[PDB]
């Protein structure tokens, strides 16, 4: 309850670009699958995803799509960490 | 048109198609001016002294 | 050493003023000329201090040629007294000396000049 | 590069909305901090050698370039680089131990882990003397 | 209420903000085709 | 007449003036945004090489921006000397230098007051600001827990304004923690910055000893346990015998293997006078060629080459030793011992980290970001802090910050004005209103109202207590001593020192010579 | 301040630069307001209206009428 | 004194200085033409 919590309910909306994008390469329906994700999640607490060989949801563990932790947290750590030094950008001026 | 053409630049990043987009704003304008004909109040049950204020109401605001 | 700040100015332009009437000839006016040509530099320290030309000018000449003590100027600073004994000011008789010689003696190589020959770069 | 660029369309519309850049700009470092944390709790931990996990992850981590239909036979290449060196400490184990050389010529199917040491220059051959030699000792002279 | 405690002036920074944010945004378009799987290579 | 030539700008008395004040105008605007914690940092292009650089500091910004004007080119100059006396501040000088012009330009036209007469308005009343600002001050360094913190606090300020302000409560350990290792040794050049690409800001860590980016030969081992450390500033290259006129005259070859041997013989020598200490790594400061380097493999030596002048300091003040090149006496001289000579690696590049040393005189600063101009501005921030916590050693008393320092020497200037006849006592509280103008601005920058807070930070310091200032979190006035807000009293010195000597120069013009350019 | 200046030459025939040098000095005013106090437009316009609206009022009861005598009209 | 009005303006000075010497030009153009020592100007 407080202006900080509306702007994480925008870093939760924004998150959800990378399995829209992968909608779109694949030629699926973004909201198709993206409301697929919400159907599964509330029980599935962890292994449910997308696989492009079958073009649909399923439990990524059964077929072996896994990546390290420290790829997604340098991602999540990097990508917050440029935009703070973006928003405190106010002048553009020519230099030497 | 600006507010419905920047809120448009998200939904075509979903990849929803363009008539789909025109289709829903459509059918949400008629909507909304038939929820908004129902709200609004009648003036001309009242006299001519009360409806000259109501220029004013617009006058003033209008100015 | 000498007391500078107009009052070395006004001293010596009253004198070659005073002999201008005695050596009338007719190099008076060039006496005259050099007189007020001197009274420039007392002028221009009334003018950038702000005082009165007029009211200074005025009185270092009246007081001068009434009183021999030739160490009044133009105080500068705004003092309330003008003599130069209780301002702490001293300057040298070859500073003030070369102002003069210098001066006059370039001025007469600038009227010396008749024909001025300048060749475009 | 690209959840960059939808946290800064994120923050397009809540520059409209009276906020300061700077509220905005704690809000993710706060907000990224809390997802380490639910990452933690989320990740299991693996064995020190597991042919199972590592071979699959390697392959399903390239996964858009020309080898990746390749990655039958170059995952285990990859997997059992990295196994040679092993440590405790969890430790940044430098590539420079691992080499990769590119010879222009032949296919890809081709590549396949070399047991030695594989040189890249080739021989002089103004004498050509010897051809092939077996049972050989290499020295290393730095002098001229 | 109003006319009170504040005024914004120099709205430039919003307006170089909004200039930096789209510019990076239209880059990020570019390399969105090349995620995941169904992605696409880029030759340069 | 034209006597300066074709294509030379010159102006009389109204084009002089008033080009030079819009020009204070210009270089004070550029800078306003970048005062106070709530400040955005200004991004600047370069006109060639497309090299961008991000920086907060009010120097950087005017080192790199061309700038034909004159006027500005006192600000330039004024920035750059500031910026190498103290480090921090110049944005301060900048800004308060224009506001005492801006100011001057309405006493000049409204007031209609000569520009001498201004002046020496700002020569008392710069005396009665330096006479509260000294007796404003308090002494230090009796107790080093009270030392320690004030460090902590000059640090927390410092940081404050810059990239590291979410992370100063960490930064603040790293900083004044640097310092006192020191051991009262007032230099910047025994603290290194590497440059590290990856983690997040708050992943700069304190090291332990010393550590650089160097690498061991292609032969040496990992670890070595209680290694003995030398520095040698000497050529284990081809040596040569330095009376250059030498040359070889050769009757025939016999002799002349024999000359090549007596040459590999004399290296070989010179080897075996490093081994009779019996060292355990040798560090060269220039290129050690490959038969130096074998020779070390058997006697269990380590090498470590091409190390900066700079490196050969900073790594001999934390070995204790002394820079060795003769060899020959091996009673003097003793040398130091480290622990571990274990290296490391963070990123892609190894670092040799040493720990466990006899001293720490010099230290490192490892860092961690996203962006090289991160990096950077962290480079230009942290160099700030260590010039202020550097020159507090020497320099013992403090002032309170937090914009309390400028109104409390603003509270003798308004007493020192009334007793003050004539026209100057309007320019002793222009000087006010210009001390005035600095917490003003720090309101503005963090979007809170200025005339409030000034009001009643004015109101309140008058009743007689000097402790409160202004707390731009909650946006009301506080006690700094309870937030634990402090500078240096040489930094606010030199700023109303050098901004009273920037007006003077400025306001000392009547006509502008610009020649022609080459 | 063109137009103003030619509406106030044609109008009256005087006070033109009278017009020409307060219309710059309110703005002049104005402009500190808008800088240091930080002060929005339309509330320095707002005081303006009532200001300017005391001020006529000011003239209403300063003025002085000389009709009933045409000697002191004529003076 | 530091009391007096330096008037911010010598401009005006400047500008009168520029008219006397444009307007002394053109007087001393004409001076060898009075009297009946004067002399003709054909233009
Ligand atoms: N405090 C003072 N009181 C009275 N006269 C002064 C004072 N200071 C300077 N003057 C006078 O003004 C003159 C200024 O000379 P100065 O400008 O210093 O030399 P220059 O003209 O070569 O730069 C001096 O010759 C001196 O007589
Ligand atoms: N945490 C803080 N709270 C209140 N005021 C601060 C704080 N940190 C800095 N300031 C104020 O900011 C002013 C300028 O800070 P400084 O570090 O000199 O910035 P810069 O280096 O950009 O000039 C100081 O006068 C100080 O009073
Ligand atoms: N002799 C005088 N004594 C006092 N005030 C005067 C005198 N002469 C003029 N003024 C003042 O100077 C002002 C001149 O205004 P004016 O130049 O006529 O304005 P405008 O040229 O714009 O019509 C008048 O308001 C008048 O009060
Ligand atoms: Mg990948
Ligand atoms: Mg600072
Ligand atoms: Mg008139």
């Amino acid at each position: 309850e407080g202006v900080q919590a509306f702007i994480w309910q925008e870093f939760a909306s924004a998150l959800e670009v990378i399995p829209t994008t992968l909608a779109e390469n694949a030629g699926l329906n973004s909201i198709k699958v993206v409301t697929e994700l919400r159907s599964k999640h509330e029980n599935g607490e962890l292994n449910d995803g997308i696989s492009v060989r079958r073009s649909g949801t399923t439990n990524t563990y059964e077929e072996h799509i896994l990546q390290p932790v420290l790829v997604s947290t340098s991602a999540i750590t990097l990508a917050s960490e440029c935009v703070k030094s973006i928003l405190r950008i106010d002048d553009i001026a020519f230099s030497r | 048109a600006s507010a419905l053409l920047d809120q448009a630049l998200e939904l075509i990043q979903k990849g929803i198609h363009p008539i789909k987009i025109a289709n829903g704003f459509d059918e949400a304008a008629k909507l909304a001016i038939s929820k908004l004909e129902e709200t609004c109040d009648d003036i001309s049950a009242s006299n001519d002294e009360l409806f000259r204020d109501f220029l004013l109401r617009a006058a003033k605001t209008s100015l | 050493v000498v007391y500078g700040g107009g009052a070395a100015e006004v001293t010596m332009s009253l004198a070659v003023s005073e002999e201008a009437d005695k050596q009338r000839g007719i190099d008076q006016y060039a006496f005259r000329g050099f007189a007020q040509a001197l009274d420039t530099i007392p002028m221009t320290l009334a003018e950038n201090s702000g005082l009165d030309p007029i009211g200074t000018l005025s009185t270092l000449k009246s007081k001068q040629l009434k009183e021999k003590i030739s160490n009044i100027g133009v105080d500068c600073l705004g003092y309330g007294s003008n003599d130069m004994k209780e301002l702490f000011v001293v300057d040298p008789f070859i500073g003030k000396k070369q102002q003069i010689l210098l001066a006059t003696q370039l001025c007469r190589m600038i009227l010396k000049i008749d024909n001025v020959i300048i060749s475009g770069k | 590069v690209i959840l960059t660029g939808a946290l800064l369309g994120a923050a397009e519309r809540l520059l409209n909305k009276g906020i300061h850049p700077t509220i905005i700009a704690d809000s993710f470092q706060s907000a990224a901090k809390r997802s380490v944390d639910i990452l933690l709790e989320m990740c299991h931990k693996v064995s020190l050698s597991d042919r199972e996990q590592l071979v699959r992850a390697a392959s399903t981590s390239l996964s858009s370039k020309i080898v990746s239909q390749y990655s039958s036979f170059l995952a285990p290449l990859a997997v059992d680089s990295v196994l040679k060196i092993s440590d405790e400490n969890s430790k940044n184990v430098d590539l420079n131990d691992i080499r990769l050389v590119k010879k222009v010529g032949g296919t890809i199917d081709d590549t396949e882990m070399i047991d030695g040491v594989v040189l890249t220059q080739t021989a002089i051959k103004s004498a050509g003397g010897p051809t092939r030699k077996e049972k050989a000792k290499i020295g290393l002279i730095q002098f001229q | 209420v109003p006319s009170n405690a504040t005024f914004k002036n120099k709205e430039k920074p919003q307006e170089v903000r909004k200039a930096n944010i789209i510019a990076a945004r239209s880059v990020a378009d570019a390399i969105r085709t090349s995620l995941g799987p169904k992605g696409m290579d880029k030759m340069i | 007449v034209q006597i300066f030539g074709d294509q030379v700008t010159e102006e009389r008395a109204e084009n002089a003036r008033l080009s030079a004040f819009v020009g204070a105008i210009a270089v004070g605007d550029l800078v306003k945004s970048t005062l106070g914690p709530k400040g955005m940092d200004k991004l600047l292009q370069s006109a060639s090489s497309n090299t961008c650089m991000v920086t907060n500091d009010g120097a950087t910004i005017l080192k790199s921006i061309p700038l034909d004007n004159p006027a500005a080119k006192v600000l330039v100059n004024i920035s750059k000397v500031q910026d190498d006396e103290v480090g921090d501040g110049t944005t301060s000088v900048t800004v308060l230098s224009a506001e005492l012009l801006r100011e001057a330009e309405k006493l000049i036209d409204q007031s209609k007051i000569h520009p001498q007469t201004i002046i020496e308005g700002y020569r008392l009343a710069s005396a009665a600001a330096l006479d509260a600002l000294t007796k404003a001050a308090v002494d230090n360094s009796h107790d080093k827990t009270m030392f320690r913190e004030d460090l902590i606090h000059i640090a927390k300020t410092t940081l404050s304004s810059k990239i590291l302000s979410q992370d100063k409560d960490h930064f603040a350990e790293l900083a004044t923690n640097a310092i006192l290792r020191l051991k009262g040794s007032t230099n910047l050049e025994h603290i290194q910055i590497i440059k590290i690409l990856g983690g997040k800001l708050s992943d700069s860590f304190l090291d332990e000893g010393f550590i650089l980016a160097k690498k061991f030969g292609n032969n040496q081992p990992k670890r070595i346990e209680n290694a003995k450390i030398l520095i040698a500033n000497t050529t284990l290259d081809t040596d040569k015998v330095k009376i250059f006129g030498t040359k070889f005259k050769v009757d025939s070859t016999a002799k002349l293997a024999q000359l090549e041997k007596a040459e590999r013989e004399k290296m070989k020598n010179k080897i075996a006078k490093i081994s009779k200490f019996g060292i355990n790594t040798f560090i060269n400061r220039q290129l050690i060629y490959d038969y130096p380097e074998q020779l070390f493999t058997d006697l269990g030596i380590n090498s470590i080459e091409h190390a900066d002048f700079e490196g050969v300091e900073r790594l001999a003040l934390v070995t204790g030793g002394e820079v060795v090149s003769t060899f020959d006496e091996p009673s003097k001289c003793k040398l130091g011992e480290c622990d571990v000579i274990e290296e490391i690696m963070l990123g892609e590049q190894p670092f040799l980290k040493f720990s466990g040393c006899k001293a720490g005189e010099a230290c490192t600063i490892v860092l961690r970001g996203a962006t090289d101009q991160t990096l950077d501005e962290a480079e230009r921030s942290l160099h700030d802090a260590l010039s202020v916590l550097s020159q507090t050693t020497k320099e013992t008393r403090t002032v309170l910050g937090g914009g309390c320092a400028e109104m409390v020497m603003s509270k003798a200037v308004d007493t020192e004005a009334q007793n003050i006849d004539g026209k100057k006592s309007l320019a002793v509280e222009a000087f006010a209103r210009a001390l005035r103008q600095l917490p003003t601005i720090l309101a503005d920058n963090a979007g809170f109202d200025s005339s409030e807070l000034v009001s009643k930070l004015r109101s309140s310091i008058y009743n007689g207590i000097s402790t409160s200032g202004l707390d731009l979190n909650n946006g009301t006035i506080a006690d700094m001593r309870q937030l634990g807000i402090v500078e240096s009293y040489k930094l606010k010195r030199a700023v109303v020192s050098s901004a009273s000597e920037a007006a003077e120069v400025l306001l000392r013009v009547d006509n502008i010579i610009r020649a022609r350019p080459r």
